[PDB]
RNA sequence: AGACCGAUAGCGAACAAGUACCGCGAGGGAAAGAUGAAAAGGACUUUGAAAAGAGAGUCAAAGAGUGCUUGAAAUUGCCGG
RNA sequence: AACCCGGGCGCGAGCCCGGGCGGAGCGGCCGUCGGUGCAGAUCUUGGUGGUAGUAGCAAAUAUUCAAAUGAGAACUUUGAAGGCCGAAGAGGAGAAAGGUUCCAUGUGAACGGCACUUGCACAUGGGUAAGCCGAUCCUAAGGGAAGGGGUAACCCCG
RNA sequence: AUGAAUGAAUUAACGAGAUUCCCACUGUCCCUGUCUACUAUCCAGCGAAACCACAGCCAAGGGAACGGGCUUGGCGGAAUC
RNA sequence: UUAAAUACGCGACGGGGAUUGUAAGUGGCAGAGUGGCCUUGCUGCCACGAUCCACUGAGAUCCCGCGUCGCACGGAUUCGU
C-alpha cells in the first residue's frame, strides 16, 4: 500500500479546486505520503510537485464567430432559420421597440416646434 | 423567515439574506446569489 | 526477448529489435464498432508475442495513445511497431513508429545502427 | 439549521452509541463462563434503531 | 419437598433471557450447559500467501487440544469384498 | 451405561454374549407408578444428500498502456490516452430520516454476491466550538389547562 | 320484451371510450434473409432453489374404465454435451 | 480438417482483379460583395476569394501472387492384448 486518498481531499480543498484537476507527481510518492496534514500539503504545492492542471478548453471561438455570421445576415432564406414563428421574436418585442421609438420622435418635433397642439394629438391617436 | 437564505450561481455556496455578496473562494462581490424561492413541491 | 542466438550461427545476441506492422483488420472487425478500441491493444499484445516468442510483452504508452486516437470506435488499419527485444528473461518492449508511406524492408538496419552510433 | 438538535433524544442516542463497544480484553479472562460474544453491538446497516 | 423433568424435556428463559431479533405501535420472541485429577491450556526447531502444517513436549487418555465426556443415524471421501 | 460390529436363544415383542470403543455407573425377582413404545399426520425441530460446481453475477458498450506499492494486483493508487454525467440516468447547498457511518492509524476471520494491498468490513484513537446560523419568542387547523354535569369510572363537552 | 327528468328525441365542440370505410404508407403478410448489440458457448472465480416414497425404453393389451413399472410382444454398448 | 528446415511455410512489402470512386497539395476564374493602393492620366493591383474547374481512371483492398527482410533447428502426454 500507498494511500494518496487523503492528500486528495486536502489538494482539492487547498487548491479550491476539484479531485480531477488536481494532480500529484509519481516521482515524489513517498514524500506525498508523508504529508499527512494540509501545512505539508501547501510546501508540495509551494514546491509545485502537487498541481491544478489546465484541462481542455471552450468554445466561445465558434460561437462568437457563429455572432458574426449573424451580423451580417445570413442564413435568414426559410430553411436554417428556425426556431418557431413568433417564438424567435414575438413581434411585441418589435413592438416594445417601435411604441417607445413612435413616442420619442412625436415628443422631440414638437420641442423642435414643427407641429401644433391639434396636430400633436391627432398624430398621437393615429 | 421568508427569506431563506441565497445560493450562489458560480460556486453554488449559500450566504445569507444580510450579506450583499457571495464570497465561496475570492466569489468576493460576484453578486450572483439567488435566494432559495421561499420553500416547494 | 530474444534476438537470441544463442550461441549459433549468426547474430550475436540478446536484445536488438525489429520493426513489424500489427494488422488489426481481421480481429478489429471481428468488435464491435463502437467496442472496437480496446481489442486492438489485445491484439498488439497477443501478436509481439507470437511474433518474439515471448510471453512477456511490453506496449509503450505511444502505442496506446495511437490507437485510441481516433477514439474508442475508429482504430487503425494497422500500425508499424517497434518492437526491441532483450535478456535472458526474454522480454518484450515495444513502442510506435513513424513512416513516410513505403513499404517493409530492413527496419532490422535502423536499428542496428542506432545501437553502433550510442557511445564512447 | 442544526442537524436535528434536541439534547433530549440526542444524548440518548450517544449513549447507546458508547454502549455499543467492544467487550473489554480483561472479562473474557478472570471469568466465570463464555464464547464471549458480547451481543447487543449494534451496526450502521442492519436491523434497526430503536429508543 | 418430590414414584416430576433432565438440556427438542422442564418455565419462553439451567447460559449474557423477556436477551438476540421482528413490528409504526399495541405486541411478538428464539437458539443457546459438560477439556482435564491438576492448566499441566501445546516450549524449542523446520515450513508457509494466510492459516495452518510437520516434528516434539504434557497427561491414564489429546480420535481429552478449546461449542474439547460419550460421539448414533443422514451423509462424504478414501479404501476392501 | 451407551455406541459399532458380529456370535447364540426365543414364531416373536424381545433376551443374551464376544470384540472394539467408552470411562462411570448398572441390573435381576416381586410388588407398584406411568409425560410408557411410531415410518406416516401439506406432522415439529434439527441435521443432511441429490438437484450442481447448475441458475444469477449480461445492454450507459468503459476502459487501455505504462508505473507505485505489496508475500499477492483486471478491479488500491499515479500519469497518459479514451469516454460518460448536464434540472443533474454520476455537479453544489440542504429538510426529514440515519446516529458516528466522518478523520487517522493498524489489520483482514466475516462482508462487499469476485478478487482487495482497498473499504461506508474489523480494531483503536481523534473531531462538531455562535451575542450577530438555527433552536429561542409569537401566534395559526387545534392539544387544550379552568366551573357545571352525563359518566362509578376511563372519559367528554363547555 | 322502445318511449318521455326510471327522462324521450335531437344535436355542434371534446375523447388513451365502442364499430365501420377511404387515401397516404409500410416486412403484418407473399416469405423469408443479412446484419448489430447483449445474452448463448467455452475459461477463471463466486455460487444458489423449486423438487425429490420410487428403478425409469417402445407397441399393444389389461387394470378403479388415461401405465416410466403388470402381461405379451419388440428394442436397447454405458457415459457425457 | 490443415501445414510444419524432406517447406512457395508464416508475418510484414507490394503486383493482379476485382473492391469503392475522384485525394492531400497545387493553380484558374463562371461567380458574392467590399475596401484600400499603383499612376499624369490611362491602367492596373492587393486584400478577406461563399460556390466551380483544372493538375487525377487519385487513396483505401474479408480475394489472388512472385522479389527482399524476420521466424520457421521444438518438445509435453499416453498406452493394448
Amino acid at each position: 500500500m500507498v494511500s494518496l486518498k487523503l492528500q486528495k481531499r486536502l489538494a482539492s480543498s487547498v487548491l479550491k479546486c476539484g479531485k480531477g484537476k488536481v494532480w500529484l507527481d509519481p516521482n515524489e510518492v513517498n514524500e506525498i505520503s508523508m504529508a499527512n496534514s494540509r501545512q505539508n500539503i501547501r510546501k508540495l504545492v509551494k514546491d509545485g510537485f502537487i498541481i491544478r492542471k489546465p484541462q481542455k478548453i471552450h468554445s466561445r471561438s465558434r460561437a462568437r464567430r457563429a455572432h458574426e455570421a449573424k451580423q451580417k445576415g445570413r442564413h435568414s432564406g426559410y430553411g436554417k432559420r428556425r426556431g418557431t414563428r413568433e417564438a424567435r421574436l414575438p413581434t411585441k418585442i418589435l413592438w416594445m421597440r417601435r411604441m417607445r421609438v413612435l413616442r420619442r420622435l412625436l415628443r422631440k418635433y414638437r420641442e423642435a416646434k414643427k407641429i401644433d397642439k391639434h396636430m400633436y394629438h391627432d398624430m398621437y391617436l393615429k | 423567515y421568508n427569506q431563506d437564505k441565497m445560493i450562489c450561481r458560480k460556486c453554488y455556496a449559500r450566504l445569507h439574506p444580510r450579506a450583499v455578496n457571495c464570497r465561496k473562494k475570492k466569489c468576493g462581490h460576484s453578486n450572483q446569489l439567488r435566494p432559495k424561492k421561499k420553500i416547494k413541491n | 526477448m530474444s534476438e537470441k542466438k544463442r550461441g549459433a550461427g549468426t547474430r550475436k545476441d540478446e536484445v536488438v529489435t525489429r520493426e513489424y506492422t500489427i494488422n488489426l483488420h481481421k480481429r478489429l472487425h471481428g468488435c464491435t464498432f463502437k467496442k472496437k478500441a480496446p481489442n486492438a491493444i489485445k491484439e498488439i499484445r497477443k501478436f509481439a508475442q507470437k511474433a518474439m516468442g515471448t510471453t512477456d510483452i511490453r506496449i509503450d504508452v505511444k502505442l496506446n495513445k495511437a490507437i485510441w486516437t481516433n477514439g474508442i470506435r475508429s482504430v487503425p488499419r494497422r500500425v508499424r511497431v517497434r518492437i526491441s527485444r532483450k535478456r535472458n528473461d526474454e522480454e518484450d518492449a515495444k513502442e510506435e513508429l513513424y513512416s513516410l508511406v513505403t513499404v517493409a524492408e530492413i527496419p532490422a538496419e535502423g536499428l542496428k545502427g542506432l545501437g553502433t552510433k550510442v557511445v564512447e | 439549521m442544526p442537524s436535528h438538535k434536541t439534547f433530549r433524544i440526542k444524548q440518548k442516542l450517544a449513549k447507546k452509541q458508547r454502549q455499543n463497544r467492544p467487550i473489554p480484553y480483561w472479562i473474557r479472562m478472570r471469568t466465570d463462563n463464555t464464547i464471549r460474544y458480547n451481543a447487543k453491538r449494534r451496526h450502521w446497516r442492519r436491523t434497526k434503531l430503536g429508543f
